[PDB]
This record gives C-alpha cells, sequence and structure tokens, in this order.
RNA sequence: CAGGCCUUGACAUGCUAGGGAACCCGGGUGAAAGCCUGGGGUGCCCCGCGAGGGGAGCCCUAGCACAGGUGCUGCAUGGCCGUCGUCAGCUCGUGCCGUGAGGUGUUGGGUUAAGUCCCGCAACGAGCGCAACCCCCGCCGUUAGUUGCCAGCGGUUCGGCCGGGCACUCUAACGGGACUGCCCGCGAAAGCGGGAGGAAGGAGGGGACGACGUCUGGUCAGCAUGGCCCUUACGGCCUGGGCGACACACGUGCUACAAUGCCCACUACAAAGCGAUGCCACCCGGCAACGGGGAGCUAAUCGCAAAAAGGUGGGCCCAGUUCGGAUUGGGGUCUGCAACCCGACCCCAUGAAGCCGGAAUCGCUAGUAAUCGCGGAUCAGCCAUGCCGCGGUGAAUACG
C-alpha cells in the first residue's frame, strides 16, 4: 500500500487535520521537509547532484 | 589626550578608552566595582597597568558587548594592555612577557553529531 | 538475568528453557555470568546461535551454526566453554618467575 | 528541583509560565 | 478536558437517535461507533452498544455516569493477567 | 560504502549548480518541483542525443533551459522542427516562457555522464563487461584526459554472485578539491537485474 | 532611493551590487556604497544512510546573502539605464523609497 | 486487527461505444465509506432565420488489454550507509630472483601525526591512500556605513533620541599572515631540542574529507530492480480499535537523594536561529494556563526575548525536611471534526521511592570534562527528558 497512499495525500481531506506531507520525489511519508517538499534521502540525493539551488555541503 | 585599545575574548568585545586622571573606571554606564560587583575575577582586568605603574594614573572609559562577565573581563585586560602600548611603544616589554598582549584563542568547540557535546560520547554496552 | 531473542523466527517457551538449561553448563566455572544474551536466527543453510556474556574476567562472544537448531546451540556452548576456560586460567600461566 | 512544576526552576525546565513563574 | 466555551460534544448522529427514542417512548438498542460522544442526560436509562474495535458492547447508562465518554465503558484491550 | 559524491563534494569550488536562481521560502519547493519535472521529461526524450547536463535559469515567470549534448541535430531537427516542438510541450508544463537553448559537448568522450551511458548500453547489449570498461578508459585517455576510472557492479554476465569490476588509468585524486573531476552514473537494465556504471574523468587541476 | 539585493551565491551578488553602485555613481550623483547585511543561514542535517545508522549525518546549508545600496542623489537620469539592468539569474532586486 | 463497503479499481497508457462534456449546489439512507440520487448551461470548426449531423480539447456507464501489492527473496541486485579506521596502509608497470605459489620494490638505519621525509638497497618508476587545495575560529588590512555603531561637538522631552559622523564595535566580501623562514646547539641528511620576533609556532584549535578491501554487514519498508507469489483480493475506500497492553527482563536517558544546597524578591552578562490563516510588542480580564483588544515587522528595523548559572538581599537549620516531585482526587485552559482508549499546560489538594547505589561498566587530555540556559528541524497540538546546533561559567590529571 503506497501508490494509493501517494494519491490519498494529494486529495484534499475530509478534515483539515488529516493532511500530512509526503515526498514529492519518492512518496516517503516520514522526515519530509516542507521547504523542499523532499524527504531526507531525496534531499541529500538532489543536493549532491547540484540540483538544489544554493544548497552546498556545510562545514565549520 | 585620549587612548584606545580593542579587547576581545570568547564572545566578548570590549572597547576601552584611556584618558589620564585619578583612576576612575566606568564600564557600560556603570562604575567598575558596580558592573562586576561580587565577582572575584574582576581585579585581573586592571593588571596590565599595575605592571607599568599606571594604576591610578588613568581614567577608563570602557564599553562592553557579547559573551559573559568573565569573558568581558579578560577582554578588558587585552584592551587596556592594547591602549598602554599606543600610549607608549616601550610599554611592550614588561607587558608582553606578562602575556597581557596576546589574544586568547580558546573558544567553544562546536558540537558534533554522534556525541552529546563537543567530545562527550554516548554511553553504550559493549557487552 | 538471562535473555533470549528469536530473530525473524518464533520459538516456544520449551525451546527457551532448553537454552537456559544448556547455558547452565557454564555454571561449572563458578564465575558470575552477567546479563547473558542468546540470539537464535535462521539462515538459508541452517540456524545461527549467537551469544554475548560478560564475566568478571572478560567477555564471551561466540557464534554457532548447524542445520539442526539444537546442534547449533550445542556448538555455541562448546565455543563459549573454551573461551571461559581461557578467561579463567590464562592468568595462571605467567606465574613462575 | 527542575522536576517540580510548582517552583520557578520547574517552569523554566518545561518552558512554561504561571503563578510560580510569571511573564 | 474540552474547553467550556465549546459545547458538550456528541456526534450529532448519535444525539439524533436519542431524542427520536425519547419523543416516541423509547427504547431500542442503539449500536454506535461514537466512543468520543459524551453521555448527556437524555441518554440516562438507555442501553447502547459501543464498538471497541471488535464487538458492540451493551452499556446500560445510569444516573451517575453522565459527565463521561462512551469509550470509557467498552474497554478495548482483553487482559486477564500473566502466568 | 564510504565515498562522498565527488560532484557534491565540489559544488562552488570546481562545479556549479545545475539550477541557478534565487527563490524565497514560499516559492522554493514549487520551482524546484518544476525543475525536476522539466528534467524528468527532457531526460527521457533527449536520451538519444547524448544528454550530459541540463542547466536551468529563472528570472521572473520565465526560464532559460540550456541543454549540453553530443548530437545537437537530434534535438534541433529539420530547421528547428523538434526544437520548436519541444518549447510547446515544455511551456505546456512550465505554463510560462520556457526558452530552450542547445549547446554541443566539446568531446563526448571527455564527458563522464556519456561515457557511463555508453558502457551501460554496451552492457545491455551483452558485451564483455570487463573488456568494455577497459575500452571506455582507453577512449577517455586517448581523448586527452589526465586520468579515468570506470566501475560496474552487479550480476556481471548474469552470475548469481554479484561482483564489482573497475579499471583505472592515470590520476583520479578524489580527495583533491582543486582537481576537476567529472562524474556520471548510468543504469544498465538487464534481464537478470540492474547493474550500476560509474565513470570518473579527470580533466586536470585548477 | 533604496535598492536591496538577495542571492544564494555571493560572487554574483557582489558583482551585481558593483554594476549598480558603478552605474548611477557616474550617472549622477551620490551612491552610498554596497553594505553587506548579515547572512541568513538555513541549515539541513540528515542521516547519510537510508536506513538506521543514526549517528552518521551530513550537514547542508542554504545561505541567503544580502546587500544594500543607497543611490543617494537620485536624478531620474539614473532611473533609466537601471531599467535595462543586466543582472545575473541568481540574484533578486527590490526597489523602495 | 474487527466490522461496513468498492471491481478497469485511489493512480498510468490504451482501443471501442452510451450520455454528455467538463462542472456547481444540494436530497435520502448510513458510523463513515458506499449505495440511491435531485437540479441545472461545452466552446470550436461546423448546414446553422430550421428540427437535425458531427467531431474533439473532459467527465460520467459498459467492456477488454491492464493497473495495484509496505506480499517473499538484502543469500539474485543497483543505489546509499555502517564498520575495522583518518588506521597508514593497498597495489600496479617494467626489470631482477624462484620449477612454482610467490618474492623484490613496500624491507633495512634514522625521522614523522603519516608508505612523512632522509640515507641505504636489484631495483627504477607509477597509482590509490597521507598531506595540501575548501569551510569555521584566532591577528591585521582594503572596500563598504544601514535597519549596525557613538570617539568628539551641538542640541537631548531625559531614548544614539535628534543634528552630525564611519572613528570605534560590528556586519561580509576580498586580501595579508606561519614557511622550521630567522638565531643557538645535535645531526650525514631528513629532522629534534631551546631562543627571539609575532595575535598565532612547528599540522595554531575545530570542520569537511574515509585507500584496495572486510564483515555472504545493513536496507526489496525511502527509491530503483531480476525472479517468485496474490488478482471482487495478499489490490482499494471507510469507521472503530491496535501500534501506548504488563507477572517480568536488558539498553539509552531525565530528575534526584540535599546546606558548594532549596525557596522567594530585586539586579545583571550571550550566541546561533526562527518568524505574513507567521512571530506578537503594549493594554485589559483571569492566582494561572489562557482569553479579548491591538501596534510593529515582506524583517541587522518589528517580534519570539526572559537567557540561566551568576550578583544583591531575605528565609530554611540537617529532619525523608521549605530535600525529592512520583502517584492519585478535583477544578480549568488550548489545539483539533474529535483528546475514553491516547495530548500538552495551568491551579488546589495529595507528597511516593530515594540517605549516593552489588557483581559489573561508560565518557572525557582544555575552553575539554562538569555544570547552566538558548535555538531549530519534524510540527494543528504533542507524549522532546530525544536529536542537530548555540553561547555562559569553567576544572583535575597524564610517572609511565
Ligand atoms: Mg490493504
Ligand atoms: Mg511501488
Ligand atoms: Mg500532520
Ligand atoms: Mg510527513
Ligand atoms: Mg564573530
Ligand atoms: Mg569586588
Ligand atoms: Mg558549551
Ligand atoms: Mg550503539
Ligand atoms: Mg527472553
Ligand atoms: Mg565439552
Ligand atoms: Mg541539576
Ligand atoms: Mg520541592
Ligand atoms: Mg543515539
Ligand atoms: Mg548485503
Ligand atoms: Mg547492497
Ligand atoms: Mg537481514
Ligand atoms: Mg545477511
Ligand atoms: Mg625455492
Ligand atoms: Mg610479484
Ligand atoms: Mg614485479
Ligand atoms: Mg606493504
Ligand atoms: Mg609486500
Ligand atoms: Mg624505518
Ligand atoms: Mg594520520
Ligand atoms: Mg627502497
Ligand atoms: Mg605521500
Ligand atoms: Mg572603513
Ligand atoms: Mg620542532
Ligand atoms: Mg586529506
Ligand atoms: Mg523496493
Ligand atoms: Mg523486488
Ligand atoms: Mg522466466
Ligand atoms: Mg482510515
Ligand atoms: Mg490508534
Ligand atoms: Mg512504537
Ligand atoms: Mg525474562
Ligand atoms: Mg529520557
Ligand atoms: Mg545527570
Ligand atoms: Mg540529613
Ligand atoms: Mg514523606
Ligand atoms: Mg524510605
Ligand atoms: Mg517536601
Ligand atoms: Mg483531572
Ligand atoms: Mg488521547
Ligand atoms: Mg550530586
Ligand atoms: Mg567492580
Ligand atoms: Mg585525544
Ligand atoms: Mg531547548
Ligand atoms: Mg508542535
Ligand atoms: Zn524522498
Amino acid at each position: 500500500a503506497r501508490k494509493a497512499l501517494i494519491e490519498k495525500a494529494k486529495r484534499t481531506p475530509k478534515f483539515k487535520v488529516r493532511a500530512y506531507t509526503r515526498c514529492v520525489r519518492c512518496g516517503r511519508a516520514r522526515s519530509v521537509y516542507r521547504f523542499f517538499g523532499l524527504c531526507r534521502i531525496c534531499l541529500r540525493e538532489l543536493a549532491h547532484k547540484g540540483q538544489l539551488p544554493g544548497v552546498r555541503k556545510a562545514s565549520w | 589626550e585620549q587612548y584606545y585599545g580593542t579587547g576581545r575574548r570568547k564572545e566578548a568585545v570590549a572597547r576601552v578608552f584611556l584618558r589620564p586622571g585619578n583612576g576612575k573606571v566606568t564600564v557600560n554606564g556603570q562604575d567598575f566595582n558596580e558592573y562586576f560587583q561580587g565577582l572575584v575575577r574582576a581585579v585581573a582586568a586592571l593588571e596590565p597597568l599595575r605592571a607599568v605603574d599606571a594604576l591610578g594614573h588613568f581614567d577608563a572609559y570602557i564599553t562592553v558587548r557579547g559573551g559573559g562577565k568573565s569573558g568581558q573581563i579578560d577582554a578588558i585586560k587585552l584592551g587596556i594592555a592594547r591602549a598602554l602600548v599606543q600610549y607608549n611603544p616601550d610599554y611592550r616589554a614588561k607587558l608582553k612577557p606578562l602575556g597581557f598582549l596576546t589574544r586568547d584563542a580558546r573558544v567553544v568547540e562546536r558540537k558534533k553529531y554522534g556525541k552529546h557535546k563537543a567530545r562527550r560520547a554516548p554511553q553504550y554496552s559493549k557487552r | 538475568t538471562m535473555n533470549i531473542t528469536s530473530k525473524q523466527m518464533e520459538i516456544t517457551p520449551a525451546i527457551r528453557q532448553h537454552v537456559a538449561d544448556r547455558l547452565a553448563k557454564l555454571e561449572k566455572w563458578q564465575t558470575h555470568l552477567i546479563n547473558p544474551h542468546i540470539i537464535l536466527s535462521k539462515e538459508p543453510q541452517g540456524f545461527v546461535a549467537d551469544a554475548t556474556i560478560n564475566t568478571p574476567n572478560g567477555v564471551l562472544v561466540a557464534s554457532g551454526k548447524h542445520e539442526d537448531m539444537y546442534t547449533a546451540i550445542n556448538e555455541l556452548i562448546n565455543k563459549l566453554e573454551r573461551q571461559l576456560n581461557k578467561l579463567q586460567h590464562k592468568g595462571e600461566a605467567r606465574r613462575a618467575a | 528541583g527542575k522536576g517540580d512544576r510548582r517552583t520557578r526552576r520547574g517552569k523554566i525546565w518545561r518552558g512554561t509560565y504561571g503563578k510560580y513563574r510569571p511573564r | 478536558p474540552r474547553s467550556l466555551k465549546k459545547g458538550v460534544f456528541v456526534d450529532d448522529h448519535l444525539l439524533e437517535k436519542v431524542l427520536e427514542l425519547n419523543a416516541k417512548g423509547e427504547k431500542r438498542l442503539i449500536k454506535t461507533w461514537s466512543r468520543r460522544s459524551t453521555i448527556v442526560p437524555e441518554m440516562v436509562g438507555h442501553t447502547i452498544a459501543v464498538y471497541n474495535g471488535k464487538q458492540h458492547v451493551p452499556v446500560y447508562i445510569t444516573e451517575n455516569m453522565v459527565g463521561h465518554k462512551l469509550g470509557e465503558f467498552a474497554p478495548t484491550r482483553t487482559y486477564r493477567g500473566h502466568g | 560504502g564510504n565515498k562522498i559524491h565527488p560532484i557534491g563534494f565540489r559544488l562552488g569550488i570546481t562545479r556549479d549548480w545545475e539550477s541557478r536562481w534565487y527563490a524565497g521560502k514560499k516559492q522554493y519547493r514549487h520551482l524546484l518541483l518544476e525543475d525536476q519535472r522539466i528534467r524528468g521529461l527532457l531526460e527521457k526524450e533527449l536520451y538519444s542525443a547524448g544528454l550530459a547536463r541540463v542547466d536551468i535559469e529563472r528570472a521572473a515567470d520565465n526560464v532559460a533551459v540550456t541543454v549540453h549534448v553530443a548530437k545537437p541535430g537530434v534535438v534541433i531537427g529539420r530547421g528547428g522542427e523538434r526544437i520548436r516542438v519541444l518549447r510547446e510541450e515544455l511551456a505546456k508544463l512550465t505554463g510560462k516562457n520556457v526558452a530552450l537553448n542547445v549547446q554541443e559537448v566539446q568531446n563526448p568522450n571527455l564527458s563522464a555522464p556519456l561515457v557511463a551511458q555508453r558502457v551501460a548500453e554496451q552492457i545491455e547489449r551483452r558485451f564483455a563487461v570487463r573488456r568494455a570498461i577497459k575500452q571506455a578508459v582507453q577512449r577517455v585517455m586517448e581523448s586527452g584526459a589526465k586520468g579515468a576510472k570506470v566501475i560496474v557492479s552487479g550480476r556481471i554476465g548474469g552470475a548469481e554472485q554479484a561482483r564489482t569490476e573497475w579499471a583505472a588509468q592515470g590520476r583520479v585524486p578524489l580527495h583533491t578539491l582543486r582537481a576537476n573531476i567529472d562524474y556520471g552514473f548510468a543504469l544498465a537494465r538487464t534481464t537478470y537485474g540492474v547493474l550500476g556504471v560509474k565513470a570518473y574523468i579527470f580533466l586536470g587541476e585548477v | 532611493i533604496r535598492i536591496k539585493l538577495r542571492g544564494f551565491d555571493h560572487k554574483t551578488l557582489d558583482a551585481s551590487a558593483q554594476k549598480i553602485v558603478e552605474a548611477a555613481r557616474r550617472s549622477g550623483a551620490q551612491v552610498s556604497g554596497p553594505i553587506p547585511l548579515p547572512t541568513r543561514v538555513r541549515r539541513f542535517t540528515v542521516i547519510r544512510g537510508p536506513f538506521k545508522h543514526k549517528d552518521s549525518r551530513e550537514h547542508f546549508e542554504l545561505r541567503t546573502h544580502n546587500r544594500l545600496v543607497d543611490i543617494i542623489n537620485p536624478n531620474r537620469k539614473t532611473i533609466e539605464q537601471l531599467m535595462t539592468l543586466d543582472l545575473p539569474t541568481g540574484v533578486e532586486i527590490e526597489i523602495k523609497t
């Protein structure tokens, strides 16, 4: 049960609470950042390829 | 006329202004002994001029920002040691051997992932 | 006390008691068996019986495998005995000047 | 100590306010 | 507990079948999944079946169980001890 | 598994982002999603032209998609027949003024994304994986590179036991930040499963 | 007569603050130099691994750099060649008064 | 998990027809989903003063291909990660030695954090690692001067508030700076010890960075993917329950057992972040959580904001207590459709165990440990005492 779950998260819900975020890239339900709309795994995948504008590896 | 040094320590930045006078010292709109009231470490902030005898010879205008009291205190020590050298270049010797001229680079080490603090490691059962 | 984990596998309370009775061979050496932990598992060729035990003189770690689950259990105890008897007597070797 | 809600230190620990830590 | 500014919550679909029974000479047994509904005084004296996830439990409402929820009286976990 | 992405390790020092534009907190995710939708279609369609990179710019409700490729004509077509065709299927998605440029690749055998793809194609064609890898390295070095290393992992030849196969020539200093190293990945999809192809190309230091 | 510039890369940001300071400077008259506002840092810390391995992370940042310029002595002669402003793609300009 | 439901299906590309496009507000039944419905107007290009005919941009009804599966296999796999280990190792080319596996180099003497460098040598070179190139911090400079700052001058309604200025602090971009470069001494050399200068000294402190490989390591449940298995069901929707159970057992943590302490009142001193159905000043109501007003801020401007330890003053007087704050009764607040299972917070009352912990065992070498608070991601709310960060105060010891 994932594809139906990916579609049911898009569908506006019968109540405002039932809304939750998924990963727009892989459908992952957990650890979804709202800034990117991505999960932690896709966040690191796109950032490593340079396809996140501005996002760079941070060291200090 | 007026003499200035820049003093920094940890996260404190102190700007000190040495004008000749009887000895009065004011830190951020307060008397010295009122700003550091009840702090034992304070007197160390005046040590550079006790080393070049300018203890009562100067008045002190001092601003202070950032960090905490003792960091601000050590910042003063560098600041007024900075000012006395521009006040007189030969004040370096018999002030530099007292270390008062160097800037203390020891600062908070960054917290790292996997640890609880900078180095404190999580407990585990190897058994 | 002694803990038993059946990873990705179901066992009975009888099986767990057999394990406790088999680990009881280690009581021979009269040393504290501290929080002993057995892990029974199933691999494509047979069963794996893991164990980690701490004693006052060191730790015991050993793994036993065999098609028959009880044999893998027994092979584990054999490997654990040889380690315990090494922990209990190795210090006696460097005794003479 | 910190675990006592009815004290100032307890309300600081929880990040809350009330009669024993006003705002 | 729920804010007093808000109302005493009943699922409205359960409240309705209460009054139709009241206004006609009750009672029939009420089956419901409204564990969240409060036991308002109009319910006092009825016997209502509460779904616990498996069974609808017949719960006879009395006078002293009013400021409560229906779930409190059809517990969900079967437990009889250990050993 | 322990190696950092050699491109991501060099963003801002030897490599520039594939999507250059500012955006604010309420906008970033929406543009970014469009950027990946743009790449999702374009990478499927322009595969056969030798798609090595897709730069993307954004200013004010418009976007300037650059395409780096080895066969520019396969993208353009007859006088611009497919190039104009694209800008329509493109602006249908973008919903705005999606200008599309094309730029050729100097040497398609000094571009790691292409070298990896060529090996991945040779693998799906059931070529000697070990030989093919030595070929790619030999082609990149003959094309003048200062170092090259290709990796292929998985059921090579169909074997039940997966295996990794690699070859290298010259210098490939992945710890060196100032070394210009191009990295590309390609997915050989076979009847027995998936293999992964990683090409490293060393174009000199800076 | 205010212009503030925001961008993710500071190399393009500073160049795009020079080609404004330089622009209306000679174009008459006064230009208050590019003042770097403090940078807003937006941090991203994730587990390197797709599954467990909780004690291994990788840090990412997204820095939103800021610049301010005051074209002090306006003169709508300047308010023209600024209408055709060749600024790179990475930066965003605001004009207020 | 239980029950109530749906069968090209919540979703893709299709081909064929009925209606009509599409759509919007409702009616009934039901827990809801569903089932049953009741209304109402499709451009185009079309013969159109005319019934009438399409077609196709889109949905609804029937098919048949197909969808769908977080069903199995990490022992068929890609990807990414953990680990040994930031340990200094792992190899190749040619030559030499050996019937051959293989050796040599890479060993050796010296040196280094280092296969680091020096000298030697049937070896001579090369690669992957080491280091460096990158980030933060520490000193100074240049460019900048607001929303940041205030040295002096003028006002000053008592506020850098205004005038004024960019000095200073700062903020943030670019530079300089440290190289055993200089001196003394040992040394063949590489280096080692000591000295000065210097903000910094011998990698300046921390970061990012992880070789050939290992663990048939981890993940088919993030994703991908071979193969196998399900097809009114192992697919899909709903409502409710469960994931929070509790004779027990282990791992990680929080708060403690008190006087270097606890409580109350007053008063200081940060950093990094976040913030337009957001952050909320200030006023009013409430003991309070909070509520009602309401300014400011697309935010170096307004706000979260008070930092806490500390400092001052007062109480407690060694008691299971003014230590500790578990447990429970009662009364409220707020979010949310909904706090029974199963939320956080406030208030009254209750006030447990615990008097420093057996066998055993963990962390830490300096701004570290210890201790003190602050912020963020996730997020309606929150079960965070977690995690990732930030500064305050600031040790002990290393013979070996
Ligand atoms: Mg299902
Ligand atoms: Mg799927
Ligand atoms: Mg939610
Ligand atoms: Mg989510
Ligand atoms: Mg700073
Ligand atoms: Mg004093
Ligand atoms: Mg700290
Ligand atoms: Mg662990
Ligand atoms: Mg057990
Ligand atoms: Mg035996
Ligand atoms: Mg404490
Ligand atoms: Mg108390
Ligand atoms: Mg942990
Ligand atoms: Mg594996
Ligand atoms: Mg794997
Ligand atoms: Mg497994
Ligand atoms: Mg395995
Ligand atoms: Mg021989
Ligand atoms: Mg050999
Ligand atoms: Mg050889
Ligand atoms: Mg070797
Ligand atoms: Mg060897
Ligand atoms: Mg040696
Ligand atoms: Mg080393
Ligand atoms: Mg040699
Ligand atoms: Mg080397
Ligand atoms: Mg200046
Ligand atoms: Mg030395
Ligand atoms: Mg390195
Ligand atoms: Mg999968
Ligand atoms: Mg599979
Ligand atoms: Mg087959
Ligand atoms: Mg549901
Ligand atoms: Mg539940
Ligand atoms: Mg759980
Ligand atoms: Mg037990
Ligand atoms: Mg805890
Ligand atoms: Mg503690
Ligand atoms: Mg006592
Ligand atoms: Mg008592
Ligand atoms: Mg007692
Ligand atoms: Mg008490
Ligand atoms: Mg209560
Ligand atoms: Mg609840
Ligand atoms: Mg204590
Ligand atoms: Mg002991
Ligand atoms: Mg150490
Ligand atoms: Mg906190
Ligand atoms: Mg929340
Ligand atoms: Zn994802």
